[PDB]
């Protein structure tokens, strides 16, 4: 079977070196071209430029000629990206791709982040309920992502939402997770949001319930 | 570089309707112009390539044509699985270019927002700033105002949102907007509104509280 392997995600700093990889497996990796792409988050893709791994014959795309350097060790069947000095502009998910002339197959990306910020976890606070209910929790200020949030450690599975995390000037992350339940409920059935944010290694078991007076 | 431009940005169409996706090229690529689609978080999967020919594995309710500067990516009958993202590429020239993409997205029937307001928690007051949250629930279309409102002055620059992926079993949108502001400024105020313009609502509804009284 055919398949282009990308390697994991980064999270780098501005000025920090990296180089990305990308393995293909089923096929004579020489005798393809291999392409790069970037796609920065919420936008389109875009061409980076393309290298033929039996000779390294390489050609960029204009916009990223001389930003990026691109190579291939074909004794391994790899392919690379490199930046030897990174910028946050940089911060986008780079796919690989096996480009025939006479784009079938594709890597799954690699998600790279670059940021001045530094690993923080988050803290947890309530949003409080006030015949449906709406009480979540709300996962601010942590770096990087992901953090994951299940409610009552995955019995509760209706009716929540976990919204895409915002990125603050500040350069941390602020997250929300809630969920609607019968209000007549309140008072009897317990709301835990488990909150974990293995990055920084921080795990939190908040309840939420209706704030008294 | 050949620049391809794609409309509209958004089809919203039901699942059964025939989908007209359009990529223009700014000079002629003959026919060499695939479509792809994309499901977030996924790799792009080629549909269509030299402009009217289906890739191995795609259905026959994909389609293309189109040569030089105009063409069409028609999906005759929506799927579930068809509502994504589609990019043209043209292969014609150095360097390779895309199209920047047209999302398809789900039409159902307008429904408004259930709207939900939240004051900050003490605990988060205790370090000196304070979230206000709003949330509009299982909303359809996409399309929304969130008015913050601090003893009736219009808020702005000092709120963020985001919203939900479309619901795989109503197709309805969900979104979370925060008001963010200092421990000391917060105290200065009476009453926080969440003001939610909407198509599914007849006039902006308002949600709010006083600060400290229940």
């Amino acid at each position: 079977e055919v398949q282009l392997v990308q390697s994991g995600a980064e999270v780098k700093k501005p000025g920090e070196s990296l180089k990305i990889s990308c393995k293909g497996s089923g096929y004579s990796f020489t005798s393809y071209w291999i392409g790069w792409v970037r796609q920065m988050p919420g936008k389109g893709l875009e061409w980076m430029g393309i290298i033929y791994p039996g000779d390294s014959d390489t050609r960029y795309s204009p916009s990223f000629q001389g930003q990026v350097t691109i190579s291939a060790d074909k004794s391994i069947s790899t392919a690379y990206l490199q930046w030897s000095s990174l910028k946050a502009s940089d911060t986008a998910m780079y796919y690989c791709a096996r480009y025939d002339g006479i784009l079938d197959f594709w890597g799954q990306g690699t998600l790279v982040t670059v940021s001045s910020a530094s690993t923080k976890g988050p803290s947890v606070f309530p949003l409080a309920p006030s015949g449906t209910a709406a009480l979540g929790c709300l996962v601010k200020d942590y770096f990087p992502e992901p953090v994951t949030v299940s409610w009552n450690s995955g019995a509760l599975t209706s009716g929540v939402h976990t919204f895409p995390a915002v990125l603050q000037s500040s350069g941390l992350y602020s997250l929300s997770s809630v969920v609607t339940v019968p209000s007549s409920s309140l008072g009897t059935q317990t709301y835990i949001c488990n909150v974990n944010h293995k990055p920084s290694n921080t795990k939190v078991d908040k309840k939420v319930e209706p704030k008294s007076c | 570089e050949i620049v391809l431009t794609q409309s509209p940005a958004t089809l919203s169409l039901s699942p059964g309707e025939r989908a007209t996706l359009s990529c223009r090229a700014s000079q002629s690529v003959s026919s060499y112009l695939a479509w792809y689609q994309q499901k977030p978080g996924q790799a792009p999967r080629l549909l269509i390539y030299d402009a009217s020919n289906r890739a191995t594995g795609i259905p026959a309710r994909f389609s293309g044509s189109g040569s030089g500067t105009d063409f069409t990516l028609t999906i005759s009958s929506l799927e579930p699985e068809d509502f994504a993202v589609y990019y043209c590429q043209q292969r014609s020239n150095w360097p390779l270019t895309f199209g920047q993409g047209t999302k398809v997205e789900i039409k159902r029937t307008v429904a408004a927002p259930s709207v939900f307001i939240f004051p900050p928690s003490d605990e988060q007051l205790k370090s000196g700033t304070a979230s206000v949250v709003c949330l509009l629930n299982n909303f359809y279309p996409r399309e929304a105002k969130v008015q913050w409102k601090v003893d009736n002055a219009l808020q702005s620059g000092n709120s963020q949102e985001s919203v939900t992926e479309q619901d795989s079993k109503d197709s309805t949108y969900s979104l979370s907007s925060t008001l963010t502001l200092s421990k000391a400024d917060y105290e200065k105020h009476k009453v926080y509104a969440c003001e939610v313009t909407h198509q599914g609502l007849s006039s902006p509804v308002t949600k709010s509280f006083n600060r400290g009284e229940c």
